[PDB]
RNA sequence: AUGCGA
């Protein structure tokens, strides 16, 4: 009597399976770390994960190049698209289009037809004019996406076990996976860098960088409420100087980590030393390194002289990058720039935070090369966490909005760079532009 | 699938004492092991035949498609 | 293995040369010309290193706090003056090299 | 052995101020206080300007919402503190030089 | 001190043979001039290239 | 303020240029106005050592334990 | 300026008798600055342990409290002037505040002693005998 | 990369690891762990810790591996002194046990980090937010489950048994070791007595196996199913077996084994089986 | 394969008459080689030979 | 695979010994005075700069090892073929691995006798860098099973602890 | 973005035309199987099954 | 025990006769494909070792 | 090409 055989039981429950509560809660507990990752990029905290990331990826900016005869560097032809909310529906079928009575959909059907299994994706279309003269609103539908077994968007996800036979499953199903033509796919789990904490590293590829590059660096991945990262790097110079790392359009970027710091909030330099070394007036090794960094900071650009300039500097110098265009002037682009890149774990209007955490990144930096902390292992369980599959939907998926609004700005800019035909106003024309660009992301 | 015929080490039918055994685990109140003696299964190749028989049938059943449901 | 057919390489990893020692050289002189054979670098000698930086030229005061002479002398088998020929005609001069290395690095 | 207290003054008077390790400021610099009457709390705002720059302080809300900072004078001789509530301000300092932009592109 | 080539030379325990010290470099010339410890008759190395320009 | 060899204006906190380099007896902020190198001159000095790691050897081994 | 209109001017402020019992180097007055969590009203002590030095442990409301005290942060006896930590002083309802002093030297002043009220905590110790059973 | 380090322990099973090139890429996460979906309470920690006697940032002006750092999901929130460094990571722990912090959810990771001799950099790392792998073990002071992530393990002293519990030491203790094991290597009856590569060829082959694929055969269309007919429940089981249920889907069947060479065809890897007991349906699969 | 990853190819079907048979009256299912165990130590089959053994008595 | 009453009693007593072992050589690598304490903070000190350098942990794990491997040695030697429940003949595992038929004698020591030192890329078992080679054990823990050094056998089973390291 | 393979392509790398169809090639009469042990064969023979 | 479902007997393959790709006219890939096993360059190696250049070509 | 059997 140690293990003794549910025979019985287990007869009873063959025979009549439970009506209420599957037993096994391990078995539905294991998978919970992909179910519940779905059920998170449809229901939570404001909408849930991917309405977070569609509130993040803001607006897409389009002048028609507002004849109007300021008026002619000024435009006056705003056109600001965006996406609101965006929604998904347990898979549905219509035949013979919508004059029909629908019918829920179910993975068994998917299987035997050896088809997907999707869900008509809509995303609350937001086409404001000229900043606000003209608010329209569209429902739009993106085709099918796939939609998670026994996740918050399957038929499935709330059956008894008695119901789950009488829809010709596995009385037991435990879901997490995707029909896609038939065939049961799941998307493998990740093992990545633990979010939002600094990494100290030591690379020889950070000497591969060029001349002038130490083994010694830091890697913060910041990760957005949304779940996307950005991985930010501290280079220690042999020089002393410090360059920061980061990676727009998959491409990487170096900027000098002093004009980030004088560019997140306004401060003397004289508070950037207090925030390295701060009681620590005695590290000659640090003072000295320091002293390097911002005075040769103060010699390369002597005329930056405060905050805003830098600002104007940082959007200047990016503005051909970021897509902003006359859309914005360079102290919007110089902080929209920073707002996109450092820290975003901190947030908007964490500039502060952002500095205090940079500060905290540098002085760490400077710990690792004197030799006074251990180096951190990337590779090291401890420093590590789990990209759920289902995330990486949400983020590929806020990937497809901001791809879907840079074609309806790409099909503008075709129309109005071959005719100009029409006014940016006119129903007439959201329904043409957006029949024009491909919106199938289901596919 | 479904109780065997036989055991297979020894050759003793064994189908028969299925739903007595059941019954007999059920119905007597009886014990595994006072069940398989008083079923004539005196040899542990039958002994497990019958004991470890995890009846699979009455789960696939329920899936029949004959029938509306 | 591949270090050898594969590549022939003219550059082995760990290059030895094993040096048989006659009958008559005895384990003390064995280990005493295994001292005077081997290496030493003037790191190998220094215990600490001051530099005490004032600027009004850019005064750099350099103090080189090395071990006993003794220790030294019977770690490396070299002498006081030994270290006075090298510091003065070898050290100083790249030290030297690499200062205004660092001011064509400056400009 | 403790310390008495022998007064306590509630109400704003005296307030602390943090800046860059230096600040001296002219013999008759002026600190404008502020005070906000915000619900249950009255978040403050210090705000002050001299000859080349001007400096303006202000309390960290979230952290000033979960630790409140009192300052008193005590008199080893008395044994009695007089108390009082003070604002903890971190404060920027800006400049004319730190008033000037660029154009608004290229 | 630095004998061209040559890092360290040690002393590892005799075996299966006459005494010798093992050396981390290559450097034949060297040796030839310590020839009143070093039966030079007796040299050998690891190394091929070293071996094939200096005894052939 | 005068830290190690960082001289900071009193007045603003900026890292002013450095009073060996000034055209004049009295260098000024890049941020402010106010007179240094007239005023008091400073006298910096650093002691700088060795992190305790560039110089391994036996003998080194031999203080280690 | 007079900014965030969520904001309203000073009206009632209060006399500093900073010099009513100073004297230049000779009355050895403190100031002191302690951290207290919103949880405690000020208003509503007798008395400060902060005679304890170290163990200026304090009990509020039944609740056990830890009084730290620390020279460091601003008191470190080898910089003149490590602080920021600039104190703020009024004179009238109708004047700005003022930079401490105890003359007119154009230098700061520090807070002799600073204190913070620390929240204790249980902490119970583990039962050996309960729970490594063999 | 493929070296199985320690930190894992609890959270990557040892053993369900394939063999081959994946051999140390593809790790399997524990039976007993957890991953997080959520975040919640980030904003009720800054006012305990402040109660607790953190420094604000903006007030603290302090900094340095000299001292320890309170942060929150990467926000430095303040500045402590590792002495309350430790007191804070510690009376914390209690708040988490307890049930008097609502602010303060059973699911925060506490990060301490002790000031170390040219160790790992010292601080308060708190984490609340998703994607934290998270492990169930017993917290000693107050009797009960707490659930602790990778990156505090590392400086916790958590008892494997309660037997073995180190007096002033163990703050934890194993609810089961069993609990360091992935799903399949708790199905291997006294995988504890076999070399351990033959437990992970176990894996391969167990998941290898022609069994049960489901019950709604009829109703699916894969390009391949192997389904064994003859199924059987051991009798040597984990007790995971009834608790993971996978008696729905037996993979295999007992039997009457001899270990003995005598036939001569029983070499190396080369088994015999009975001709009668194949003719009567042994091992029989579609 | 049993539970243990010692997986062996069927080298052929033994007839029941020519397996051996105990002085219970039966004829193994499986045969095993001995030699099979002292490089793969899966001593925990041993066990779980003992213990299906008992179980099933 | 069973030893007797007596080879059990051997075996056991002589795998008392280990527990000086562990610390001893800690110790002689640590270069500190004989049966110092356990618990001493320079101990502590002197193993944590053990610790930060890849060498000199290279030589604790080489003679923390050379000195369990002797204790294992002379296990096996005293076990082994003396202290089997039945002898050789009588004993077929004996048989395999001494006629060379399958097995060896390392093999049948680790099931009768213990497993012994488990080593990686040829040293003894990682550890954290709290110090620690696994939860279970404090840091820097002296014992010669925190280094992986497994006690226990496969015919008695290992404990967690040391399944983790001879996985 | 993934050309088509030239000639050059076409005849090197690990293919190399000349190692993939030339220094080795698949075979007619050729068979592939498990192997089963069988000690009543002799020790040079080998047991093709009547497939 | 347990049934794995690599029942690599069944897996056997032989071709005497079969298509032959048009590029080469040599057996074409894959037991589904009645295709022809590979004597690789090894096999080549070794066949050259035993001297059995006419077994070679 | 991915996974995988030997
Ligand atoms: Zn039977
Ligand atoms: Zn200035």
């Amino acid at each position: 009597r140690t293990a003794d055989f549910r025979t019985l039981e287990r007869e009873s429950r063959f025979i009549n399976p439970p009506k209420d509560k599957s037993a096994f809660p391990l078995l539905q507990e294991a998978v919970q770390p992909h179910i519940g990752s779905f059920n998170a990029l449809t229901e939570g905290p404001d909408g849930g994960l991917l309405n977070l990331g569609v509130k993040d990826i803001g607006e897409k900016v389009i002048f028609d190049g507002k004849p109007l005869n300021s008026n002619s560097g000024y435009l006056g032809n705003k056109l600001s698209v965006s996406v609101e909310q965006v929604s998904i529906a347990k898979p549905m079928s219509n035949d013979g289009v919508s004059s029909a009575v629908e019918r829920k959909v179910y993975p068994s059907e998917s299987r035997q037809r050896l088809t997907s299994y999707r869900g008509k994706l809509l995303l609350k279309l937001k086409w404001s004019v000229n900043n606000g003269e003209e608010n329209l609103f569209e429902v739009r539908d993106c085709g099918g996406l796939p939609v998670m077994l026994q996740s918050n968007r399957c038929h499935l996800n709330k059956m008894s076990p008695y119901e789950l036979v009488q829809h010709k499953e596995e009385s037991d199903e435990i879901g997490g996976y995707f029909i896609v033509n038939g065939i049961e796919k799941l998307i493998r789990m990740l093992i990545v860098q633990r979010r939002n904490h600094p990494m100290a590293i030591i690379r020889p590829s950070f000497a591969n960088r060029g001349a002038s590059y130490s083994h010694y660096g830091i890697q913060i991945r910041s990760v957005r409420p949304d779940q996307t990262s950005q991985t930010n790097v501290l280079h220690y110079l042999n020089d002393g100087q410090v360059t920061f790392r980061f990676s727009w359009r998959k491409n990487e970027y170096l900027v000098p980590v002093v004009m980030i710091l004088k560019a997140l909030c306004h401060t003397s330099d004289r508070e950037i030393f207090d925030g390295i070394i701060g009681n620590d007036v005695k590290d000659s090794f640090l003072t000295d390194r320091l002293e390097l960094l911002l005075r040769g900071f103060k010699k390369r650009y002597p005329h930056l002289q405060n905050r805003t300039q830098v600002l104007q500097y940082l959007g200047d110098k990016f503005r051909v990058v970021f897509q902003a265009s006359p859309d914005q002037s360079d102290l919007e682009v110089g902080q929209e720039v920073l707002d996109r890149i450092v820290l975003v774990h901190l947030g908007k209007d964490g500039s502060q935070d952002k500095f205090r955490m940079l500060l905290f990144m540098i002085r760490k930096l400077y710990s690792l090369v004197a030799g006074e902390c251990s180096p951190d292992n990337p590779d090291a369980t401890q420093h590590q966490e789990v990209l759920l599959g289902g995330f990486l939907y949400g983020m590929i998926l806020k990937e497809k909005i901001d791809e879907y609004l840079q074609n309806i700005i790409a099909q503008v800019r075709m129309d109005i760079n071959r005719g100009m035909a029409i006014n940016f106003k006119d129903k007439r024309y959201m329904s043409r532009v957006l029949m024009r660009v491909n919106e199938n992301i289901g596919s | 699938m479904i109780v065997p015929v036989r055991c297979f080490s020894c050759g003793k039918v064994v189908g028969d004492k299925w739903e007595s055994y059941l019954n007999l685990l059920q119905e007597d109140e009886l014990d595994e092991g006072t069940a398989l003696s008083r079923l004539g299964l005196k040899r542990y190749c039958c002994r497990r035949m019958i004991l470890t028989h995890v009846d699979l049938i009455e789960k696939f059943l329920r899936y029949n498609p004959l029938e509306k449901r | 293995l591949r270090e050898i057919v594969m590549t022939a390489s003219a550059a082995i990893k760990t290059p030895q040369m094993t040096l048989p020692i006659w009958n008559d050289v005895s384990d003390e002189q064995a280990d005493t010309f295994c001292k005077s054979i081997s290496k030493v670098l003037l790191s190998e000698v220094i215990d600490k290193v001051i530099v005490t930086e004032t600027t009004a030229a850019r005064s750099y005061v350099i103090h080189m706090r090395f071990f006993d002479n003794n220790e030294y002398s019977e770690e490396y088998d070299v002498s006081k003056e030994e270290l006075q020929n090298v510091i003065s005609n070898q050290f100083i001069h790249l030290l030297e090299a690499a200062i205004v290395k660092e001011i064509k690095k400056q400009k | 052995s403790e310390i008495e207290i022998e007064s306590v003054q509630d109400q704003p008077s005296v307030a602390v101020g943090s800046f860059f390790k230096g600040f001296r400021a002219p013999s008759d610099t002026t600190f404008d206080l502020y005070k906000k009457k915000k619900s249950e709390k009255d978040e403050f705002v210090l705000h002050g300007e001299n000859e080349r720059l001007e400096y303006e302080g202000y309390t960290d809300s979230s952290s000033q919402a979960s630790n409140q900072y009192v300052v008193g004078l005590f008199n080893p001789e008395k044994k009695s503190i007089q108390l009082y509530k003070a604002p903890v301000l971190v404060s920027k300092v800006v400049s004319k030089s730190s008033k000037n932009l660029r154009g608004p592109k290229i | 001190r630095q004998i061209p080539h040559i890092d360290r030379c040690v002393h590892p325990e005799p075996e299966n043979g006459k005494r010798v010290l093992v050396t981390e470099g290559v450097n034949f010339q060297a040796m030839w001039d310590q020839e009143a410890f070093i039966d030079v008759d007796g040299i050998t190395s690891n190394d091929v290239a070293a071996v094939l320009k200096t005894y052939g | 303020s005068v830290v190690g060899s960082l001289i900071f204006c009193l007045d603003c906190g900026d890292l002013l240029e450095n009073p060996n380099a000034v055209l004049g007896s009295n260098v000024e902020c890049s941020q402010c106005k106010a007179i240094y190198p007239k005023s008091q001159f400073s006298n910096l000095k650093v002691v700088t050592t060795t992190a305790d790691d560039a110089f391994p050897s036996s003998l080194r081994a031999k203080k280690s334990v | 300026f007079s900014i965030p209109d969520g904001f309203k001017k000073c009206k009632h402020l209060k006399n500093f008798p900073l010099n009513g019992d100073n004297k230049k180097k000779a009355k050895q007055q403190q100031v002191w600055l302690i951290k207290f969590p919103s949880n405690v009203d000020i208003s509503k002590l007798k008395s400060l342990p902060v005679d304890f030095e170290s163990s200026t442990t304090m009990t509020i409301d039944k609740h056990d409290y830890k009084i730290m005290d620390d020279t460091d942060i601003e008191s470190s006896l080898t910089q003149d002037n490590l602080s920021n930590m600039t104190l703020l002083v009024p004179s009238e309802s109708k004047e700005s505040l003022k930079i401490a002093s105890t003359a007119k030297d154009n230098a700061p002043l520090q807070f002799d002693k600073v204190f913070s009220v620390s929240e204790t905590a249980k902490i119970p110790a583990i039962d050996y005998s309960k729970v490594r059973v063999p | 990369v493929r070296k199985l380090l320690p930190e894992s322990w609890g959270f990557l099973c040892p053993v369900h690891t394939p063999d081959g090139s994946p051999c140390g890429l593809l790790n399997h996460f524990a039976h007993k762990c957890r991953i997080s979906t959520q975040q919640s309470d980030v904003s009720r920690i800054p006012s305990i810790l402040y109660s607790l006697g953190v420094a604000p940032a903006s007030h603290t002006f302090a900094a340095g591996p000299s001292l320890c750092c309170v942060q929150i999901d990467g926000k430095i929130i303040g500045w402590v002194s590792h002495e309350q460094g430790k007191i804070i990571a510690d009376t914390l722990r209690y708040w988490k046990v307890e049930g008097k912090t609502p602010g303060l959810p059973i699911d925060l990771e506490i990060g301490y980090v002790p000031p170390s001799t040219r160790g790992q950099y010292p601080g308060l790392y708190l984490f609340g937010g998703h994607s934290r792998m998270l492990r169930p073990v017993r917290y000693l002071p107050l009797d009960k489950e707490d659930i602790v992530g990778p990156f505090e393990q590392v400086y916790m002293n958590i008892a494997v048994t309660p037997q073995e519990i180190q007096n002033n030491v163990h703050t934890h203790v194993e609810f089961t070791p069993t609990n360091i094991l992935s799903i399949l290597a708790n199905l291997t009856p006294f995988s504890d007595f076999n070399q351990s590569p033959r437990n992970m060829y176990q894996c391969q082959m167990g998941k290898q196996t022609m069994g049960t694929p489901g019950v709604a055969l009829c109703h699916r269309s894969d390009n391949k199913l192997y389904r064994l007919q003859t199924g059987q429940t051991p009798i040597v089981k984990a007790n995971l077996y009834d608790d993971y249920g996978m008696d729905n889907f037996p993979n295999g069947f007992n039997a009457v084994v001899a270990v003995i060479s005598y036939t001569g065809y029983d070499m190396d890897d080369a088994m015999i089986i009975n001709k009668s007991a194949d003719e009567r349906g042994f091992g029989y699969g579609t | 394969s049993s539970r243990h990853g010692q997986k062996g190819v069927c080298s052929r079907k033994w007839p029941t008459i020519d397996m051996p048979f105990s002085e219970t009256g039966i004829q193994p299912d499986i045969i095993i080689n001995p030699h099979a165990f002292p490089s793969r130590m899966t001593i925990g089959m041993f066990v779980e030979s003992l213990a299906g053994k008992a179980g099933a008595l | 695979l069973r030893l007797t009453a007596e080879g059990n009693k051997w075996r056991t007593d002589i795998l008392k010994t280990s527990v000086d072992t562990g610390r001893e050589a800690a110790a002689e690598v640590t270069n500190l005075d004989k049966d110092t304490p356990a618990d001493d903070p320079e101990l502590l000190k002197r193993l944590q700069e053990i610790l930060r350098d890849n060498n000199k942990s290279g030589i604790l794990d080489a003679v923390t090892s050379s000195k369990v491997n002797a204790i294992t040695s002379q296990v096996v030697s005293k076990c082994v073929p003396d202290g089997t429940m039945k002898k050789f003949p009588c004993n077929s595992m004996q048989a395999m691995a001494l006629s060379g038929a399958k097995g060896s004698n390392v093999n049948v020591s680790q099931i009768m006798c213990l497993l012994g030192q488990q080593a990686l890329e040829g040293r003894r078992v990682p550890v954290m860098v709290s110090g620690k080679t696994l939860p279970s054990f404090k840091p820097y823990e002296t014992d010669a099973m925190a280094g992986g050094y497994v006690k226990g056998r496969f015919y008695s089973g290992i404990k967690p602890q040391e399944y983790y390291f001879h996985c | 973005k993934v050309p088509i393979p030239g000639v050059k392509q076409a005849l090197e790398k690990k293919e190399g035309l000349f190692r993939k169809h030339m220094m080795g090639k698949r075979v007619n009469y050729a068979a592939r199987s498990v192997i089963s042990p069988d000690p009543n064969i002799e020790t040079n023979e080998i047991g093709v099954p009547p497939v | 025990y347990q049934r794995l479902r690599h029942m690599v007997n069944d897996k056997f393959q032989v071709r005497s006769t079969g298509p032959v790709n048009s590029l080469t006219m040599q057996p074409v890939k894959g037991r589904k494909r009645h295709g022809g096993i590979r004597v690789g360059e090894m096999e080549r190696d070794a066949l050259i070792g035993h001297g059995t250049s006419f077994l070679l070509q």
